[PDB]
RNA sequence: GCAUCGGUUCUGGCGGGGGGAUAAAGGCCCAGGGAAUGUGGCUCCUCCGGGAGUGUUAUAGCCCUGGGUGUAAUACCCUCG
RNA sequence: GCCAGAACGCGACGAUACUACCCGCACGUUGUAGACGUAUAAGAAUAGGCUCCGGCCUCGUAUCCUAGCAGGCGAUUCCUCCGCCGGCCUCGAAGUGGCCGUCGGUAAUUCGCGUAUUGCAAUUUAGACACGCGCGGGAUCAAAUCCUUUGCAGACGACUUAG
């Protein structure tokens, strides 16, 4: 009975901020998406929402998951990292979590 | 790039560093890596050569307390590539803590990591890294000759396992050859249409 | 770098003690047709007694290959300077085109003797037409008859991040 | 410069039979079987004619292809000693003190020991194991004579090596105190 | 500077840790390497 | 918020008209708060919530719209299971290579 | 080395129980009682068990013997019980052995004889807080040094600006663990022998 | 004298030698350049085979099992074609494993959403009857 | 959130135009001349793969030069969208 | 060999009153360096291997699993897989898997009713590790320290003893 799935959603992880070797910059975050490997890759993504869901310890408005929204602004480098921008930063503990990269806006 | 619950990683045929500069990038990036075989990784250059490099290694020591603060220098080849690991992780930050927290290293194929997956990484494979014909020696030799007290136990170990997996690699023919024999037979009692379809499609 | 042989024709400026001065042909590997005509002039300056601000470049051209699928030797005659003085070498190479052939010979002389490109005068680039004048025995087993060898322990081509793969690569292929 | 090819030939006689897998040859004849691994070189092997082994090497620098004519000549001593092996002979030299030898083999083990006793006229007994496949004797031709015979040569020329190396003279001028067990002939068992 | 004259350092570094002793009694801390050849026996016995 | 597929269905036998009338701006959003208030009246004064009623007319245009569609995908062997099932992500897939 | 397992003999004595507790006078003296049903239930399946599991897997074994303190004229009644480790015979011949020496006295006559070099483990005689000169064995300093002659004059250099753990201090001195090696059988004399 | 060798036996690069490059395509070698590149050229008829005369890198290139037999060196583009078609070098292309196997590669890859479900769906109807045999071969053990 | 715009900007494709040896090449069609890492033949040897010699297209081909299709393609640089 | 023993390294064993231990559910006020299909054991060589012995090996670009109200109800038809508990038989590198049964659910095929209104997106609150609890039972009825004492010890603590 539905032995499958659900998830519409890519998996990326959330790397570090935008920064030089001593200088960093909360305001972007790097994000490596699964199976992105490339430029090309990348561009598939540009624009695409991405998530950032972490528990709380308060239950506000019937829920203790709290929600971060961005974008993918533009790829990073050469293997397929990419940039994006968050309504507000990342928490910087999260270096190494798990971030949702949606499909919502879709072609 | 693929995201993992964890890797295991079989550690024979391994170059130390490249293994050791790939596992602290995938421990920050978040994966969990279990390295086995520890024992079986490859160090370039003659074992000479790094025999000379853990003399010099040990000469370091706090000179007013040994018992504090100075170099601890390790023996098992296990610890020996956590050392190469731990210096590529920044280690002092709660950040690096938590990247080596998501480590596990071996000697030999501890039960749990027996009968589980173990991969290989290509970029530190000794036969796709090193020119044929260049010396090369074992970690597992270079922790012997230090210090390392358990080279005999892990190989009665590891010939203990081997001989299980070899049983276990006996009734997986038998499960291949079953399943190819059914295969075969069911090919005569499937629809040709669905046949054709899936050879259409691929498959 | 990526060169090309430029034919570079330059003149001393007619005077009316000397209306009609003669034109200087050389054949220089540049990469870009400013750096043909500095060499021009550089040259011109070692040989005779015209400067760039004494005359004026009448031509430049770019000779191409005529035969770029065909192999060839090459031999090059060049004058170069060491640390420690200036030598004259004469090298083989086999390429299918002279621009080819000095491109490998600038980074050979590069790889060999710490030659940069300051420090190299290509005095002469010839075609071997026959294969008795092929002098160096790294290009003679190139000319071997009947040449054929296989390609022992080559790596396969992984894509860099795939990080991790399943089973153990093969380097008979 | 790196040589397209290198290439060397073994011949091996009607009566014996070599086996390459993996880079580790086995060599069977009338006189018994040698192993030898080998795998620490590349080197590539095959069958190039009835009874020709062709090594070869593609691609290599001077110093691999120094190696190919050292494996055939380690192959073709090994085919030699499977077909008629390997005897070395030494000769006792001294000035004053008669060297004793006595030779037996273990009962627990398979080798021969040899016990050398007043050497340049000192009380301790030096002892020295052959190793495995070789057999000592004394010489009944002539006197004051060793005979080490086995198949393998590496074997037999490291004992007889052990053996001369055992019996030293020290704070002498050697140019004069020549007393020692040196190895005079090195040949076949056969012919 | 270097000193005058020569001597030895006085006691042993290899009793370094100058401590009490952890227990009262007496540790085996290596026991006599085993031989199954020879008839089973006891390594060791206490007494006062 | 869409992934347009290389499937096309058929449309014949679907009425225009139809489909225009409910193309309408007014047609999906007139009466939702009365409905919403009567969902209030039922859940804050009630003790158990139940089931918003669909609009009749609504209802007879999915029925009089559905009709043609469905015998239309009839037609095709596996299209109704494919329409009846959910779309998920499995290992592997790629969505910047998966044609769609 | 690790201890997969350990059997205990059915009955112990009150001289070997006293070492489990701290107030054995005032305690219900329950240290082994669950633990002696095993021989009565399942008439012993679980010491068998276990004395299996011992055959089967170790490669070590050793024998828990106490001592029998009350036949000494010392004042402490709680014995002293150590691990002596079998050696010589297989697995199996260890675990017989050592099965068949249980609750049972072994003397030392069996254990070591006459002429033999042996060993012995002890912690030394114990002196109190001890400065310098007796601790280490340093040079008494001149008879009108001010501020103390017994002493150690100089206790680092400059330049490494910390003391050094190779230079001599005062401290704790005796009670130390030592395994005295080397030491000859000269008698082994029997308590009924009113002669030894 | 018996003789077991069971060392590896490489494919030649030789002239003649047919190599498969990284875009799919086919080229015969002419001439040897030095260790590491040759000149090769693709005279295929079918577009997705054929290669421009050039320099073929060793590194970027495959050797398959054909070779054009008695190919003169450095022949040109029309005798390359002549001995290429005389010999069929499409047909043993084709035929050959690796060709199968991108081909099998080509389709997967151009399945659409309505291919993957009714793949699942086949492959479900057909592991049915694989299962059923494969209990029926337990049972008889 | 979406649509339609404006400013800045990053990035991917597509259609054209010009120049150079009016690219050089190359594919076919001729006209001439050559050689070898010499094809087919011929001679000898090897019968065990094959090797050696002779000689210029034959039962493969290649190189050089002058032409035509031809203001061919291409790729390089520039440029209009 | 010998000395120390990580005071945030590990093992075996003994007794464990109680709020401590064991069994089932009943929630979760509480926590997580971060589930979302958290699916895949040969060993060995890389100048060689695998095999069902016919043949295969650049390529995990693989294999498995994957449909149904977050997955309903009832048929047709299926004997194929998933679990739940019980015999057992083997698993010591840091305790593992199995074939033998019960009890459930189960699109390989075809259908018949239900889905709407969450209003055009808003984490898909869905898992396993826990931890602290209350239900209502079983099991069990303990030690340690102070204190007095000893001197194999000791500046005081501590330690060896005895009560
Ligand atoms: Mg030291
Ligand atoms: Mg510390
Ligand atoms: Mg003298
Ligand atoms: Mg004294
Ligand atoms: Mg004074
Ligand atoms: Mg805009
Ligand atoms: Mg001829
Ligand atoms: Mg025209
Ligand atoms: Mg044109
Ligand atoms: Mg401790
Ligand atoms: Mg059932
Ligand atoms: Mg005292």
């Amino acid at each position: 009975p539905s032995e499958a799935g659900h998830r519409l959603y890519v998996k990326g992880r959330h790397l570090s901020y935008q920064r030089g070797r001593r200088n960093t910059h909360p305001k972007t975050s790097l994000i490596k998406i699964e199976g992105v490997d490339d430029t090309a890759a990348a561009n598939f993504y540009l624009g695409k929402r991405v998530a950032y869901v972490y528990r709380a310890q308060k239950e506000v408005r019937g829920t203790k998951i709290r929600v971060i929204w961005g974008k993918i602004t533009r790829p990073h480098g050469n293997s397929g990292v990419v940039r994006a921008k968050f309504t507000h930063p990342l928490p910087a503990r999260s270096f190494g979590a798990s971030v949702r990269i949606m499909l919502y806006p879709s072609s | 790039s693929s995201f993992e619950s964890v890797v295991v990683i079989d550690g024979k045929g391994h170059l130390l560093g490249r293994l050791a500069s790939i596992v602290a990038k995938q421990l920050l990036s978040g994966q969990k890596i279990v390295v086995v075989r520890c024992e079986a990784l490859n160090i370039s250059g003659e074992f000479f050569r790094a025999k000379l490099k853990y003399h010099a290694y040990l000469r370091k020591m706090t000179r007013y307390n040994p018992t504090r603060g100075g170099p601890f220098h390790f023996r098992a080849p296990s610890r020996i590539f956590y050392k190469a690991v731990r210096g590529m992780i920044p280690h002092k930050t709660a950040r690096g803590a938590a990247a080596l927290e998501r480590l596990k290293v071996f000697e030999g194929v501890p039960p749990p990591y027996d009968k589980k997956k173990k991969m290989v990484v290509p970029q530190a494979l000794r036969v796709l890294r090193l020119q044929p014909g260049r010396k090369y020696c074992t970690v597992g030799r270079l922790s012997h000759e230090v210090g390392w007290k358990y080279q005999d136990v892990v190989a009665r170990l590891e010939e203990r396992r081997k001989a299980k997996g070899a049983a276990y690699y006996e009734r997986k023919k038998l499960a291949a050859r079953q399943l190819s024999e059914a295969k075969k037979a069911a090919a005569a009692k499937v629809d040709p249409k669905v046949s054709e379809a899936l050879a259409a499609y691929g498959y | 770098g990526r060169l090309q042989e430029y034919q570079v024709i330059g003149r001393h400026l007619p005077t009316e003690a000397n209306p009609n001065p003669a034109l200087y042909r050389m054949r220089i590997f540049a990469p870009n047709e400013v750096v043909a005509k500095s060499r021009f002039w550089y040259f011109l300056r070692g040989l005779k007694k015209v400067k760039k601000a004494t005359g004026e470049i009448v031509s430049v051209n770019v000779i191409s290959e005529k035969h770029p699928l065909k192999v060839k030797n090459f031999g090059i005659w060049l004058r170069y300077d060491s640390r420690s003085g200036t030598h004259n070498m004469y090298k083989e190479y086999r390429e299918t085109s002279r621009v080819a052939a000095v491109e490998a010979m600038y980074a050979d002389m590069a790889a060999r003797h710490r030659a940069r490109f300051r420090s190299i005068h290509i005095l002469k680039v010839v075609e071997l037409e026959k294969t008795e004048d092929v002098k160096r025995p790294y290009i003679k087993q190139l000319v071997a008859k009947n040449l054929s060898f296989p390609l022992p322990h080559r790596v396969p081509k992984i894509s860099t991040k795939k990080i991790f793969s399943a089973k153990r690569p093969s380097t008979f292929s | 410069m790196r040589y397209i090819h290198s290439e060397e030939t073994i011949p091996v006689p009607e009566n014996l039979k070599v086996s390459i897998k993996s880079r580790l040859v086995t060599v069977e004849g009338p006189r018994g079987k040698l192993q030898k691994d080998l795998s620490h070189i590349a080197v590539n092997f095959s069958v190039v004619k009835k009874g020709v082994i062709g090594l070869e090497i593609h691609h290599g620098s001077r110093k691999d292809v120094a190696a190919l004519r050292t494996v055939r000549t380690i192959i073709n001593n090994m085919i030699i000693g499977v077909t008629k092996g390997f005897k070395y002979k030494m000769r006792y030299v001294y000035a004053h003190f008669p060297i004793n030898v006595n030779v037996e083999k273990n009962a627990e083990t398979g080798c021969y020991e040899v016990e050398i006793r007043n050497f340049i006229g000192e009380k301790i007994v030096r002892k020295v194991v052959m190793a495995p496949g070789v057999e000592v004797e004394i010489s009944k031709a002539q006197k004051d004579e060793l005979i080490l015979s086995g198949n393998s040569l590496e074997a037999v020329s490291q004992s007889a090596a052990d053996i001369q190396q055992i019996c030293k003279v020290r704070n002498k001028d050697i140019r004069k105190f020549l007393d020692g067990i040196y190895v005079s002939e090195k040949g076949n068992i056969v012919e | 500077s270097h000193r005058k004259y020569e001597a030895p350092r006085h006691g042993s570094l290899a009793f370094l840790p100058r401590k009490r002793a952890a227990r009262h009694r007496g540790r085996v801390k290596s026991f006599p390497k085993d031989d199954p050849k020879k008839p089973v026996h006891l390594t060791a016995a206490m007494g006062y | 918020y869409v992934i347009a597929t290389s499937v096309k269905v058929d449309l014949t036998g679907v009425d225009q008209a139809k489909i225009d009338e409910v193309a309408q701006p007014k047609y999906f959003t007139a009466e939702k708060a009365k409905e919403k208030a009567s969902e209030e009246a039922f859940f804050k004064q009630g003790e158990k919530p139940q089931k918003k009623p669909v609009s009749s007319t609504r209802a007879a245009d999915q029925k009089a719209i559905d009709k043609a569609l469905i015998a239309n995908i009839k037609k095709v062997d596996m299209l109704a299971s494919y329409l009846a099932s959910s779309f998920s992500l499995r290992k592997g897939d790629k969505p910047h290579l998966m044609k769609f | 080395l690790r201890s997969l397992t350990t059997v205990w003999a059915e009955h112990l004595s009150d001289e070997v129980k006293r070492r489990f507790y701290k107030n054995w006078y005032k305690s219900k003296k329950k240290a082994f009682t669950k633990y002696a049903k095993k021989y009565a239930e399942n008439n012993g399946a679980s010491i068998t068990r276990e004395l299996e599991r011992i055959k089967k897997y170790c490669t070590v074994v050793r024998v828990l013997a106490h001592t029998q303190i009350r036949k000494t004229p010392l004042k402490q009644k709680k014995a002293h019980l150590m691990e002596i480790q079998i050696n010589g015979g297989s697995v199996a011949d260890k675990v017989e052995f050592g099965r068949s020496l249980f609750e049972k006295p072994v003397t030392i006559d069996t254990i070591f004889e006459k002429d033999e070099m042996i060993d012995v483990i002890a912690v030394t005689k114990g002196h109190g807080f001890v400065g310098v000169t007796a601790r280490w064995g340093t040079k008494k300093l001149p008879r009108k040094t001010h501020k103390g002659l017994r002493k150690v004059a100089c206790i680092g250099a400059w330049h490494p600006s910390h003391v050094q753990w190779t230079v001599a201090r005062a401290g704790q001195m005796g009670y130390h663990h030592r395994t005295s090696v080397n030491h000859k059988i000269y008698r082994i004399g029997k308590g009924d022998d009113e002669a030894n | 004298a018996e003789i077991n060798v069971e060392a590896t036996s490489w494919r030649r690069v030789e002239v003649g030698r047919v190599l498969k490059l990284e875009n799919g395509s086919l080229a015969a070698i002419v001439e040897i350049i030095d260790h590491k590149r040759v000149l090769a050229d693709g005279p295929s008829s079918d577009p997705k085979l054929a290669t421009p005369r050039g320099i073929v890198p060793l590194s970027r290139a495959l050797l398959t099992p054909i070779v054009i037999p008695k190919l003169p060196r450095g022949a040109r583009t029309g005798a390359v074609k002549k001995a290429w078609e005389a010999y069929g070098v499409d047909a043993k292309w084709k035929e050959t494993n690796w060709a199968k196997k991108q081909l099998q590669q080509e389709r997967r890859q151009s399945l659409t959403d309505f291919d993957r479900f009714k793949v699942m769906r086949l492959k479900k109807q057909r592991r049915f009857e694989e299962r059923k045999a494969l209990a029926k071969i337990k049972a008889a053990a």
